[PDB]
This record gives C-alpha cells, structure tokens and sequence, in this order.
C-alpha cells in the first residue's frame, strides 16, 4: 500500500493498482462520487502554443494510459489520401513524393469538415463540405547572373528547392466565404519536400480528407504523447561533510543541494529527477537513500503537431472516452 | 553468417542507379549510415552510399509472437517510412528481320465501341509501347508485338499477295500486384537490329514475412505488426521501432549487439559516430562516462512503462538503437499456389518450378513417414488420384 | 491440422507444435497438402491427427510440449516470491480463456493483513478450473537442478529452493515449472499426466491455455538481458585472474 | 489449427458433391463467385 | 483396476507397421569408433 | 475450337489463378484441362 | 438501434445472470482497461476481466461474474454509467483551471 | 535520399532543420554535438535521423537528362 | 504528342515510324520515350 | 578486337575526375575489372591449384 | 558429412524391413506371409504406450 513504487536496483515493487474493496477485510475505498471529488486536482506547469505540462492527481494508472491511447488514435485531423499526378520529370519518383506529402502537417482544424462516406460511387463520395483541395506548380530553369562556378546552388538556379509552402491553397465552391478569414497553411512551412535542376517539373494536387489517426500516422494530431510519474528520494541518515558532494555529482545538477549553513544534502526542485539509479553501485549509499516514485502523481507532457492548442486536444480525449462508454449505454444486449 | 548474408541486405548501389536498365535491382527509399562505424567501412567508402538503418530496439519478450528469433515491429513507424523497399525488373524484346525481308510491328490499341483502350491496352500509348508513368494490373499488354506467318517460306520475288500476314504476339504483365513502367527505350544494337527494353518499377512496405537481419547473424522473421499505443514508452515518449526476444544472447553468445546499443546511445546523445574496429575499438568504461552525464543509466539499461496496462515493468529493460539491415527473400515473391495447371510431356506429372506453375514433390523420404502411421488410403490418393492418373484398358489372356 | 482463414500473407502456426518440425521462424518454409477424398478427408484426422501424436513412438516420451519461452514465462508466476491479489489475480486468470471458462476463486493464502494469493493458486487453476471440468491428476517430479536438503531427516520436499515439485489433487504443493515438469523429454511431465488418464482432448485443452497467458503475460511484466547482467561482478574476475 | 493465407485459399479447392444435406449451404455459396472468400472456382453437373 | 487397465490398453493392437516405425527411431542424427 | 454446347469460335485461356484452363465466354465449359506444356 | 455490439454469450453463461460473458466490437484495450478499473470498485462483483481473442480481427470479449446479490448484466450497466459519470470530475476540474490559468 | 519529413520511432517533423543543421556548420564552425540541441531535438530518437542521414539527392541530380 | 527525346543531347525527336532509330543533332543513337501528360492516379500512404 | 576491363589504362574510364566521369554517367565508387560482353557484365576469378 | 549419410542410412535400413505387421493372431510376420518372430518382444505390445 502507499501508493509508492519502489526503485531499487534491479526491480521495481508493487505497480500494480491496490485500490479496490475486498483487498482487505475492512473493506474500504468503495467507489463513491463526492469522495473522489474532492481530491482530484490539478495542477498546470508552464503552458504556452505547441506544448503542455500539467499533472493529474490521484487517478489510478489505468485511466492515465486510457488519455494516452485517445490522443494518439482516437482524435481525428486532416491530413493528404489521394495525390493526382500531372508532368513530372524529377528524379524523385512519383508515390514518394506522394508520400511525403501525406506526412505534412496542415494547420487548419477538425471539426470543419465531415467523415467521408466511401459506400457511395466514387464522384460524389467527395462532396463540398467534407473535403479541401489544394495543389502546385513549380518549374525549374536557369538564372541568368553571373556568379562564378561551384556556389550555392541557391542563386544558379532559381526555386531550385521546393518547400512546404509551395501547396497553394486552392478554395473550392461554397468555401471562398467559409475558410476566408482562416485560410490553410502547412503549420510547418519550410519542411525541404523535393529538390530540383533545370528542365525539370512537379505539378499535383491532393485532396486531404477528415481521418482517424489510429488507421495511419499521417492523421496523428500529436507529435508525441506520453506521462511520467513523480519521482521521490528518502534520506534515512545525515550525510555529512566531504561526502555530500561526492552524493551531488551522482544526479543531474538540479535535484539535491548542499544547505549552505551546515554541510548536510536535502532535496532542492524535484520533478527533474531522472531515475538514473547511480546511488546504488556505490554500497556507502546502502542504507542512506531509500527513493522511490509515487503512484498517483502524473506528469503529463502532450504536443502538438501544428493543428490545434495542446489543451485542446487533451479536452478532446476525455471528452471522447466519455461517448465511447456513452454509445453502450443506450443499445440492447442482443443473445 | 554475417558473410554469406552481407552481400544480400538491400540498400544503395551506385549514383548512377536511376539511369541503368538491369536484370533486377533492389533498392531502399532512405537509407542511413550506421552509428557504430569500422575504421575497414571507411577505407572502402562504404557509408558513402549504405545499406539499411538503424532502429530502436528494446529488447524483450512481448505478445508471444517473438519466440524462435522472431521479432515485433510498430505499424505507425513502418508509415513514416522505416524500410520501404523497391524493385526494378528489366524485360526486353527483338524485332527480327527474316530471310523473305519481312520485319515485326508495333501496332496498337484496336478498338471497340467509340472507345480506343481494351482492358488490355489501358496503358500501351499511340505508338505500341506502353506508357511511360502509368500503372499496369495482371493481364494489359504493355508491348504490342505483331510476327509473320511466312516466318521461314522461301522469297517468292515478285509483289502479289502480302497486306495482311502478322499474327499477335503480345508481352503479357504477370505477378501479383500492380506495378509502375519506370522507363521505357529503344535503340539498335551493333548489328542494325532494333532493341526495346522496358523497365518496371513497384515498391512495398514490410509486412510480416520480411526477413530482417542484425549486421552480426541473427535472422528473423517478422511475426506480428501492432500498433504505436501498445508499444511501450520510456519517460520521454520514445516509442522503439523494433523488439527482438532476450533468448538468443545466451546460446548465440553475441556480445557484440550489447557493446553495440552502448556504443550508438552513447554516440546519440554526444552527437559524434564511434568506432568499433577489430582488436581494439572504443573501449567500455569511457563509454559509460558519457551515457551517466546526460542521466541515463550506467549501463545503458533504462526503464520504461507498459501500452497495454498503464503501469511499470517490474523489471528493466535493455534499450538503445541498433543498426538492423534488411534483407532479401521477401514474401510478395515467394507465396505460390497450384491447384490444377501445366503437365509435363513425357510424365504427365505436374510441373516442376514457381515460374513453371508449380506442384510439389512428394518425395521418397515423405513416402515412408506416411505408411509408419499405417495409413493406406490417402497414400493411394496423394500418389496416383491428385497426381498421376490414367485409365488402361489391358487385355486378360496374353495380358498387355 | 485443421485449417483457419486469416487475412495476412504467411502460414502461421502455435509455438507447441514446431518441436516436431524442428522449425526455428528465421526465414524457413514448410509446405501444405490437402486430401481430395472423403475417406482420406477423414483418415488423415484419426491417424495423423496431432492430437494422437502428443508421443513419439521411438521411446514414448512427450514431443510436443512448452518450447524455450514458455517455460520462463510460467516460471515467473510460480517464483515463491510472487503475490497477487485479487483484481490482478483475476486479469491473470482471464487471459489463459478468452472470457469463456467459468472459474471459481479458491481462498487465498494470506489472509489476515491483506487478501494475497500465491503464484500457484493461479497455476492450479488451468488444469482444473472449476467443478464440472473433469481433471484431477497426482504427480511426484524432480526438477532441473534440485539442491538437496540434510538428505537424512528432512525428505525431498525441504529443498533449499523450491526443488521438488508436489500435486495433489490439481493443486500445487511445492515445485517450479522449470521444463522438468512441463516441456520435452522427461516422461513425468504435467501435459503428460493428462493425456495418459483423460485422453488427449482434455491434454489439448490444458496446453493451449497455458499460450494463450504466456503470451499476454509477461510482455506487460518485463525480462530484459543486458551488459549489466553479464559483467563480472569484480570478484570474479579477481578470483579468476590468479586461479 | 494451421491458420492459412486468404490469397492462397482461393485457389486450393475442395470436391465437394450435393446432398440435401449440405444443399442450403451451397446454393449460397456458388452465388458468392470466386472473389469474395466463401465461393467456389468450378462446378461440374453429373450430365456434363 | 487402473493398473490391469493401463496393461490391457498398452498390448500392441493388430496392423500397426511396427517395421515402418522400427526403421525411422533406428536411423536419426586402444580405440574403437 | 468449338465447343460441344454453344458451339462458338473464340476461347479465352485464363490464367487468372494459375490453371490455364481453355473455355469460352459464351457458356463457360473448358475445351481442355491439364496444359500438356513442350518442355 | 444498433445490435452488432455488446452482446451475451448464451454458451459461457449461467442459468440466470450472475455469471455473464459479452463481446464487445471495434474497441479495443482503451476501453477494456477502463471498465475493468470501475467495475471491480463495486463491493458485489468477484471477478472482472478481459481478453483481446485475436489481432487481426477486432472484437473484445469482458467477463463479469459477481455474488449472488445482483445480476451481473446488472452490474456493468452500472459499471459503464459510472465511468461515465467519472469522466465528469475530470472535465470540470481541468477546463476551471485553464480559464484560471 | 533526402531527409525524411518526420521521425520513425516518435512522430515529430524533420524536414525544416535539414539546412538549419549545415547552416549551423559551414558559418560558425560548431559541434555536431552541439548543434541539434540548439535546434530544438531533445531526446535521442530524433538526433539519430540527421545524425546518420547520408544525402545522396546531390550526387544523384548530377545524371540528370537535360545536359 | 511530346514524342521521343535523346540521350544527352536531350531534343525531342518525333520520328516517322519505319524510317531511322537515330536522332539529329548527335549521332546517338539510344532514344528515352518521355513522359505522358495524361493524369495518373496515386496514394498518398 | 580485345575486350578492355574497367579501369585499365586503356578504357577511357583511367584518371577521370568526377566530370569526365559525370559525362559518361558512370560511378566514381565503382571497383572495376570486369568485362560488359554484349550486355551482361562478368569478371574472371582468381583461380589457384598445386 | 552426417547429414546426408544419415538419410542414406535411413533408407538403406528402410527398404529391407518396410514391410512387417501384427496380423491378427498377435503375431508380426513378413508380406510373404512367413514368421520372423511369435510375437513382437517376449509379451507383444505396443512400445510406445
Ligand atoms: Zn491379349
Ligand atoms: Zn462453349
Ligand atoms: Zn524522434
Ligand atoms: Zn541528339
């Protein structure tokens, strides 16, 4: 019990949940609504655009991986799934290029568009409303300066080099008044896409849809999404004079600091402790030091990929394990 | 055993490999030099155009489909593009010049009902050979090829009948997938002969069956391809792109692949490739100085969480990249299937050969493992009912 | 074998049956042959079938069995140092089944300060799950290694380890699984045990749940192998340097 | 169970004659064709 | 009565190829060699 | 060349699933089974 | 409504509800982990867990089986309106943190 | 070939830092250590997708059919 | 139309059929078909 | 008319400098020694006896 | 140099003894219908079970 897991030096003990009534024969913490109320908390880190840092309070650790399943699979974005040739005579053959177009970010967000319905015949399947196309030309030729031989092949040539914000938008009907005052960019603008010489064209468009990011990685709004627990160092005796600099350097330079007055270790800014376990080869540390992490302390760490607010996202997962338990409460058990 | 499968890992081969026409040749989209270089792979310019890259391995047992040196792989890194291969086929045709002065032609695209393209001629283009950017499906002509019908009659010299005497002989796209034409040219050869050498082009992703490899010898069959989310993470997020089970170190005795994951995460986080040579090489406790400063373990051996439940691993587990080259022998071009089709000549038998159209040898060391059962049945049916039968009506009395 | 139609482009097979075939997945191939009869339909089940050849016929002793990860995974579990309690219990006891099989909970062995059971109440449950199933075996082995006790008072069961293994009643007494009692080989094996006095359905059904949680068990306990489990430990490489 | 590849079941067939037993059930299956995985590949009538 | 059945069951029934199934367990992978 | 009960002209050699049967796509009865190949 | 859901097993189940086997379509362990949490907090039900039959296909099989107090198809109706109303702590209490920042 | 425009093993995009990275070495001759911190690749998993990246689009476009 | 280009010398050769198989400008004599204009339909996975 | 293995003194392909060699659309990375006998490209073995 | 002597030896030893079964007086004898022994082993059963 106590919620704490324990590091030692070759395994880590009880992981496991021990939160439920019948573990002991007073069989307490039943499930009851206004006692989870009250020490549910939260607390929010720095917080800015393309990146969160937040922690989750005594939730049990499966419901903590159940948030991180959501983000990564469930959340739905946009992102390129047919890409229509026209003359290209580059050196990069064509479902290559194909395919790193797909992987692109775009900065316009979900929820503006509609899940596609592939039963129906295929020229209707792709409606006003449900799909924004957007394509590009670009041709290489010969820039007439005169530098002299073996510069930069930034000014022999001009757009020698295609970059991400070469996919001109292109608005189709219904849309020139919807999407004018937030029109669609790629939300990483200077990713290198081809390269080229002169006498050599690249001319598409794609039609980016609405996808699920769990059927393929383009549609992943995040960058990556993921949680660490808190981290907790015990000091059972004094450690005392040359030695606590000598217990300094055996952790990254912020967590432990010398008190000034007398030459004794205690912990400074923990949450920056990673568990390198280096206090335990050194068998004077044996019975000094008795760390552990705590269970119930998350921190979360979510990104973004370009599309949408971190917090967004994060709001949307919990929102969405609700309707995923919400759509079998109202459908018959059939035998 | 990293020798004689060295020479089989797929990668690049020279600069000039998007303008030659070969037999068949195997490329990789991305390639990467390793992490943990040879003073010997600098000497013969190998890292200049490698072959293979290096992965993340985590090295552990997961879902029991990593038993026997098989391993697991994520699918969300195979979309991001780890280990997409493509292969290139060369096919070629002669247009022969006869002795009655007759040559061979290209013609194309007969039509039917307002339209040009048959099924077959979707993709042949106006002048016989098919087009250059266009897929090809089973069946669909892709060179138009048209031989004469007086292919060895004496010339008759005089102008009486010859307008319509080419009988088809088209060169039919096989195989089970679609593929892409590449490039297609023409040419003569050194006798005034004309040539066509049309060259395919198809790649495809690693999907189980794919044998990877290690660089020091251990094969694998890749045996399941799960999700992202039910891989496991490290503190950061870090996601491995391939599991390989712990249960071949002992019996391999391969220490090498664990100086190679200390030696590459080492090199990661200092930003500098390493050396591992023959009778020397960078050494081990220099190594474990660097891989302590940036707050790992000594050992390089971390701790990461679970996909599938949410909580720690009560143990740790071994974690770092590893350069994995992938092999040939794929699965796209080895899966065959015969159910009924060609019969040799002189034994009626079926034929043996995958380009041949197959059926399998049921030999003389499978014969005896079927009668220790005692089984007198299908024996008489796997070896004259589905092979080789045939009604003779003999004669009784001088009996033949 | 019978057959099951899965969608990808490969012959998949259950880990148990690749002793016989002495495959090993790096890259070998096997091929398929199917009758075109109803009387080889038929024959080819009842006397090649692999449920009659649990036993090869040179010796006797059992062929198909635990290969070299289910041992160490069905190890982990019966260590004398491993507890559950009983939600995890009950998440270990639902993947051998499929949620299927009706178990029913025998009462665990700590039982004052907490609710804990031991990982061989759990492992004696895949042999006989609840009442109606029809299997209750006795059998006496000796393990892999198998310290001896003071080899004149105390008998074969007071190990130093846990050493010699005891069942009474499809109930672990004593022992590990340590490819003594389960895998190849030895003919005093467990899957042995049920084939002999139950036929071979009820050995069949007793192997196959055992693979079925030795795959989704241990990848979400954890077994790694590294350099700090293979380095000497300074005094064995002190001791050697002279010796 | 030996689990087999889909692309390779088409093409292995089975005989596989009609009683009134099994006639329900291959009535179905001969209307599938040979591309959706329940059909059948040929058929040959006792006349023919 | 389970060990006068085990013995009854074990006789060797009439048919089996007990030549077939000899020649396979036989042939497997100073001085004398 | 002509088939014994629609009587036609043209025969299709399929080799969709490696039988090289020969039949017709009037009716659809094989004019010959197993392709005796010049080896 | 829909009925290619959650579904009893009439082969797996006793002769009234307390012991119940279901098989749940297209969701996978982000759901079946969750249900086991809130389920077992219910001071009647003994035994709660899941299984994952096959990856190529996509079907989850929840097994739920209790004393004889309330029936078990009782028991995750209550179980599952329970996540729902958990979920509702955690919205709240996070989006009046934002605001506050 | 060129560099890949996201990371294998975590997700995150690699195609903006590419001349970033060479712009970093040929001005202000810099640790390959150093460099990609600066630039924003934190974890190990990334550092190893420009690290290793060997860049043959520049030999290859030298072929090129149009003299 | 976009017929048949040259090796190095790279000029676009529409050549009447039966006629020669080199090209003007050089006497090289290996002829690549260019590429189509017509639309063709990719993926983008 | 002798044939010329790669990279001898006597093929064109002998001290090129990546320029000449561009011209040619040939590696510079590649060994040489070894014939292109009318299409397919062999190279003789070094064989050794008693 | 085992491997393929091996399976040179299992089938020289196969072909001269394929052909040898219990007929039903318990008795195993050669397809010319002649004894080679009364009974297989000194009490005529079945070696595996
Ligand atoms: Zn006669
Ligand atoms: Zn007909
Ligand atoms: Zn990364
Ligand atoms: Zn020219």
């Amino acid at each position: 019990m106590s919620n704490i897991v324990g590091i030692e030096y070759n395994r880590v003990t009880n992981t496991t949940s021990t939160d439920f009534p019948g573990f002991s024969k007073d069989a307490e913490n039943e499930w009851n609504v206004e006692k989870f109320k009250k020490d549910f908390e939260v607390n929010i880190s720095s917080l800015d655009a393309r990146e969160a840092n937040f922690d989750l309070i005594n939730i049990d650790t499966s419901i903590a991986n159940a948030f991180r399943r959501i983000m990564i699979s469930e959340v739905p974005s946009v992102a390129a799934e047919y890409v229509y040739f026209f003359n290209n005579t580059s050196v990069i053959q064509d479902e290559v290029l194909a395919h790193r177009i797909g992987l692109v970010p775009l900065k316009v967000d979900p929820d503006m568009l509609t899940w596609v319905d592939s039963n129906l015949p295929d020229d209707e399947k792709f409606t006003d409303e449900n799909t924004i196309v957007l394509s590009l030309n670009v041709k290489c030729t010969r820039n007439p300066d005169a530098p002299k031989g073996s510069t930069d092949p930034k000014e022999l040539y001009n757009n020698a080099h295609v970059y991400a914000r070469d996919l001109k938008f292109e608005p189709q009907g219904r849309q020139s008044t919807t999407f004018a005052d937030c029109p669609v960019v790629p939300a990483d603008p200077d990713i290198l896409l081809a390269k080229l010489r002169p006498g050599q064209e690249i001319s598409l468009k794609a039609h980016c849809i609405l996808g699920i990011g769990g059927d393929h990685a383009k549609f992943s709004p995040v960058s990556t999404a993921s949680y660490r627990l808190l981290p907790q160092i015990n000091i059972l005796q004094p450690i005392k004079g040359e030695s606590a600099r000598r217990f300094q350097k055996c952790f990254p330079p912020g967590v432990i600091g010398i008190d000034e007055g007398s030459d004794e270790a205690y912990v400074k800014d923990a949450r920056k402790d990673t568990v390198s376990r280096e206090v335990l080869r050194y068998e004077e540390f044996a019975d000094k030091v008795k760390l552990g992490r705590v269970r119930n302390h998350f921190i979360f760490n979510v990104e973004s990929a370009g599309a949408m607010t971190p917090e967004e996202i994060f709001f949307k997962s919990v929102r969405i394990l609700k309707n995923k338990a919400e759509y079998l409460k109202n459908c018959p058990i059939t035998q | 055993y990293q020798c004689a499968m060295g020479k089989q890992a797929i990668g690049a081969i020279a600069y000039n490999q998007f303008k030659r026409i070969d037999t068949l040749l195997y490329l990789m989209t991305y390639p990467q030099q390793p992490m943990v270089k040879t003073k010997t792979i600098e000497l013969i310019d190998y890292d200049k155009l490698p072959a293979g890259q290096n992965a993340t391995v985590a090295v552990m047992s997961y879902s029991g489909y990593d038993i026997e040196d098989a391993l697991v792989l994520n699918k969300s890194s195979i979309d991001r593009g780890f280990g997409r291969c493509e292969t290139r086929r060369k096919t070629t045709t002669v247009l022969k010049r006869y002795a009655n002065h007759t040559q061979d032609i290209i013609g194309g695209m007969r039509v039917d009902e307002n339209g040009d393209p048959i099924w077959q001629h979707q993709s042949l283009g106006p002048d016989g050979l098919g087009e250059v950017g266009m897929k090809v499906q089973s069946g669909q002509i892709y060179i138009n090829k048209s031989v004469p019908t007086n292919s060895a009659d004496a010339p008759n010299p005089n102008n009486v009948n010859v307008q319509t005497q080419y009988r088809e002989a088209p060169v039919i796209y096989r195989g089970p997938e679609p593929s892409h034409i590449d490039q297609v040219m023409m040419s003569v050869s050194d006798n005034d002969q004309a040539l066509i050498k049309v060259l395919l082009r198809q790649n495809r992703r690693p999907e189980l069956g794919d044998k990877f490899s290690s660089r020091h010898g251990q094969k694998g069959v890749c045996g399941i391809i799960v999700k992202q989310e039910d891989m496991p993470f490290n503190d950061q997020g870090i996601v491995p792109d391939i599991i390989m089970n712990p249960h071949g170190f002992p019996s391999r005795m391969t220490v090498g692949k664990m100086i190679e994951l200390i030696s590459g995460k080492a090199g990661v986080l200092n930003g500098t490739l390493e050396y591992g040579t023959c009778f020397g090489g960078s050494k081990l406790e220099d190594m474990s100085k660097i891989l302590v400063d940036q707050g790992f373990n000594y050992s390089g051996k971390d701790m990461l969480y679970s996909g599938i439940t949410g909580e720690c691993l009560q143990a740790y587990i071994f974690f770092g990249p590893i350069y994995y080259q992938k092999l040939k022998h794929m699965v796209l071009d080895k899966m065959h299937a015969r159910a009924r089709g060609p019969r040799a000549v002189l034994t009626r038998q079926p034929t043996e050969g995958r380009s041949r159209d197959g059926g399998l040898r049921l030999g003389e060391m499978e014969r005896d493992c079927v009668i220790a059962y005692g089984a007198s049945q299908l024996l008489l049916e796997r070896l004259m009912i589905s092979s080789d039968a045939f009604e003779v009506d003999v004669c009784d009395k001088c009996g033949l | 074998h019978y057959a099951k139609i899965r969608p990808w482009r490969t012959f998949r097979l259950n880990e148990c049956v690749c002793t016989p075939y002495n495959a090993d997945f790096d890259g070998d191939e096997m091929n398929l042959h199917v009758p075109q009869t109803e009387e080889a339909r038929a024959e080819a089940i009842n006397l090649m079938g692999v449920k009659n050849n649990l036993l090869t016929p040179k010796s006797g002793e059992p062929i198909i069995a635990a290969t070299q990860d289910f041992i160490t995974g069905s190890y982990l579990i019966s260590h004398k140092d491993s507890f559950y309690d009983r939600a995890t219990l009950t998440q270990l006891l639902s993947m051998m089944s499929d949620g299927i099989e009706h178990f029913d909970i025998p009462p665990p062995a700590i039982m004052k300060p907490y609710y804990l059971w031991t990982g061989k109440q759990v492992f004696s449950l895949l042999i006989k799950p609840n009442h109606n199933s029809p299997v209750v075996i006795n059998l006496d082995a000796k393990n892999k290694v198998f310290v001896p006790p003071k080899s004149k008072s105390l008998p074969n069961e007071m190990s130093q380890n846990d050493g010699f293994v005891i069942i009474r009643g499809s109930q672990i007494l004593s022992g590990v699984m340590d490819k003594s009692v389960l895998g190849d080989g030895k003919k005093h094996s467990v899957f042995y045990t049920i084939l002999r006095d139950y036929g071979p359905q009820e050995a069949a059904n007793a192997m196959n749940r055992m693979a079925k949680l030795c795959a989704r068990f241990l990848g979400n306990r954890g077994f790694s192998i590294g350099i700090n489990d293979v380095t000497p430990a300074d005094d064995l490489k002190q001791k050697k340097e002279e010796l | 169970e030996v689990a087999v590849p889909d692309r390779v079941a088409k093409v292995l067939t089975y005989p596989e004659k009609v009683t009134r037993y099994n006639r329900h059930k291959l009535q179905e299956l001969i209307v599938n064709g040979p591309n959706v995985h329940p059909g059948a590949n040929y058929l040959l009538k006792r006349n023919e | 009565e389970i060990a006068l059945f085990k013995y009854r069951k074990a006789r060797l029934e009439p048919g089996t190829a007990i030549g077939a199934i000899g020649a396979q367990s036989i042939g497997e992978p100073m001085n004398v060699t | 060349p002509v088939c014994k009960n629609c009587h036609g002209t043209e025969f299709e050699r399929d080799l969709s699933n490696a039988n090289n049967d020969l039949v017709c796509k009037a009716c659809g009865v094989v004019s010959e089974d197993n392709p005796i190949v010049s080896e | 409504p829909d009925r290619e859901k959650i579904k009893l097993l009439t082969q797996a189940t006793s002769e009234d509800g307390t012991s119940a086997s279901f098989q749940i379509v297209e969701e996978d362990h982000t759901l079946g982990n969750a249900l086991r949490y809130v389920i077992m907090k219910n001071p009647d039900v003994e035994f709660c867990g899941y299984s994952i039959p096959h990856p190529s296909e996509n079907l989850l099989n929840i097994r739920i089986q209790t004393y004889g107090e309330t029936t078990a198809v009782d028991a995750l109706q209550k179980g599952l309106k329970d996540l729902m109303d958990l979920c509702d702590v955690v919205e709240s209490k996070f989006t009046e943190k934002i605001k506050s920042m | 070939m060129i560099v890949p425009v996201r990371c294998f093993s975590c997700g995150k995009v690699v195609g903006d830092k590419w001349e970033s990275y060479l712009n970093l070495l040929q001005e202000d001759e810099l640790d390959e250590g150093t460099a990609l911190s600066r630039l924003g690749l934190k974890r190990y998993c990334c550092r190893r997708m420009i690290l290793t990246h060997v860049d043959l689009i520049e030999k290859f476009l030298r072929y090129n059919p149009l003299e | 139309t976009l017929k048949y280009i040259c090796a190095e010398c790279s000029s676009k050769l529409s050549l009447s059929r039966t006629d020669a198989v080199r090209c003007k400008d050089c006497g090289h004599r290996i002829l690549l078909k260019a590429r189509t204009k017509r639309l063709v339909q990719f993926e983008a996975r | 008319r002798m044939p010329i293995m790669l990279r001898s003194n006597k093929c064109i392909l002998y001290d090129a400098d990546e320029s000449k060699m561009a011209k040619l659309n040939e590696c510079p990375l590649d060994p040489g020694g070894y014939f292109i006998v009318n299409g397919t490209e062999k190279v003789i073995l070094v064989q050794e006896q008693l | 140099v085992k491997t393929a002597e091996t399976g040179y030896m299992s089938r020289r030893l196969m072909k001269s003894l394929e052909d040898l079964s219990c007929q039903y007086d318990n008795t195993v004898r050669t397809s010319a219908n002649g004894i080679v022994q009364f009974t297989y082993g000194g009490d005529g059963l079945d070696p595996l079970e």
